[PDB]
RNA sequence: UCUGGCACGGCUUUUCCGGAGUGUAAAAAGCUCCGGGAAUAAGGGCUGGGCAAGGCCGGUGGCAGCCGCCGCGGUAAUACCGGCG
RNA sequence: GCCCGCCGCCUGGGGAGUACGGCCGCAAGGCUGAAACUUAAAGGAAUUGGCGGGGGAGCACUACAAGGGGUGGAGCGUGCGGUUU
RNA sequence: GAGCCCGGGCUCCGUGAGGGGGGAGAAGUCGUAACAAGGUAACCGUAGGGGAACCUACGGCUCGAUCACCUCCU
RNA sequence: UGGAGGUGAUUUAAAUGC
């Protein structure tokens, strides 16, 4: 679970982060 | 002697398109429209239908285009049966 | 010491602590910035009459299915798309298109449609100024237009 | 049908009609006095558990509906609709 | 535990430790921190039972070893699956 | 000394292609992740990688594993 | 009689069910 959790908080976070960094 | 059900009313005869989940089916039907049929829960226990089965329908009393209630699966021999005496025609099974 | 400071001068920072954490309880939060009064339409209000867009039925939760009788009405100063519950067996016969329907609330304004109904906030009351339960019964008026 | 109900016999008579002043400092309010005078406006909700405070018949059949929650309707439903209580 | 003093934090679940804003950080990130919406649960401890590709003890002869015989090879008898009618 | 106007800046209301997530529907598909040591214990912070559940490294923790082996304690 | 460590660990037993 957290593990998961924390990726795909984290991979939204980038992936979205990098789109608006774009 | 053999007995099959016909469609009453404004019920329509329909071959089984897509299923969506939960008891939700994708129906091409007889007037040439494809309606998202539910299946009442008294038949779901009941049987088995599967992509490519015949069904009767009644559709909905609102948006009577798009939705319905599948109300009653057809076997295979039925089918053949309806076939036979012209209910339906070998083209709209196939599609 | 059991959470507090206890002495003459300090109140103070009791004063504040409550305060702090009243904002805990949504429901209070919610009305002392006015949120309730905000989001869910009406402006808060009773009621809302309407003209009904349409009409829609929708199927019913989990352990259940049945067409409930829901409208599209919208609310005409609020001006405000609005899908809803109509209350009766036969009725949604008596609901013409492009009739004023006036809409309430049901069940607590929390957002809570009733276990069945998934979405549905509100509820209707009424045909050209006279109401479902009114035309449930034969005798008492019936409808116009 | 003894919670109560009905016949029948008797009593009284809220509203309602008419009169006296009133009040008006003009009415109305018609009250209040007196004469006449009828047993003559009652309903709404609920009755599954919660809450019980309250249960049968007939229809219907996970439908149509009920629903504040917990649930109830999948062919003997006390929970829905109607009736009866 | 029972008292006395202060401090941080909590106020059902999920949305979400996310959005936005600001602050900090080279970067990776951190600190701070909602709402719309939705649900009759989320949860904790212990009890029972069933279960585990867990451990100990003990039996069995529909068990296995040990052992004797045999089925499965053929012909026939029989009952069946199927096919035929 | 008002309203009025003009040019620019900032903010807010009605409304818009497109875009994000939630609580869901539970008849399609992929896998077996966790819950039994779940069949490689599990979680945990951090880092990389994988379609997914997730895997691996390093450090921690037992809310940790089943005998066995060794060590202590009323 | 009941509790805490340190390390052997066992692959011969296979995904799913409204």
């Amino acid at each position: 679970m957290r593990w998961k959790w924390i990726k795909k908080r984290i991979r939204r976070l980038k992936r979205q982060r990098k789109k608006e960094r774009g | 002697v053999i007995r099959v059900p016909l469609p009453e009313g404004n019920q329509l005869f329909g071959v089984v398109e897509q299923a969506l989940g939960a008891g939700w089916m994708d129906v091409r039907c007889e007037d040439g429209k494809i309606r998202r049929c539910r299946i009442p829960g008294k038949l779901r226990r009941r049987v088995w239908i599967r992509v490519g089965d015949l069904v009767i329908v009644q559709p909905w009393p609102v948006q009577s285009d798009k939705r319905g209630d599948i109300v009653y699966r057809y076997t295979q021999t039925q089918v053949d049966w309806l076939l036979r005496k012209g209910k339906i025609t070998q083209e709209f099974l196939t599609g | 010491g059991k959470k507090a400071p206890n002495g003459e001068f300090a109140g103070r920072k009791l004063k504040l602590k409550r305060k702090k954490f009243r904002w805990s309880d949504i429901r209070y939060k919610r009305r002392v910035l006015r949120l309730k009064e905000k989001s869910d339409p009406l402006e808060g209000a009773p009621q809302a009459r309407g003209i009904v867009l349409e009409k829609i039925a929708v199927e019913a939760k989990q352990p259940n299915s049945g067409m409930r009788k829901a409208v599209r009405v919208q609310l005409i100063k609020n001006g405000k798309v609005v899908t809803a519950f109509c209350p009766g067996d036969g009725a949604i016969k008596f609901i013409d298109e492009h009739d004023e329907v006036i809409i309430e609330g049901i069940g607590g304004p929390k957002g809570g449609s009733m276990g069945d109904i998934p979405g549905i906030r509100y509820k209707v009351v009424k045909v050209n100024r006279v109401s479902l339960k009114e035309l449930v019964k034969g005798r008492k008026e019936k409808p116009r237009r």
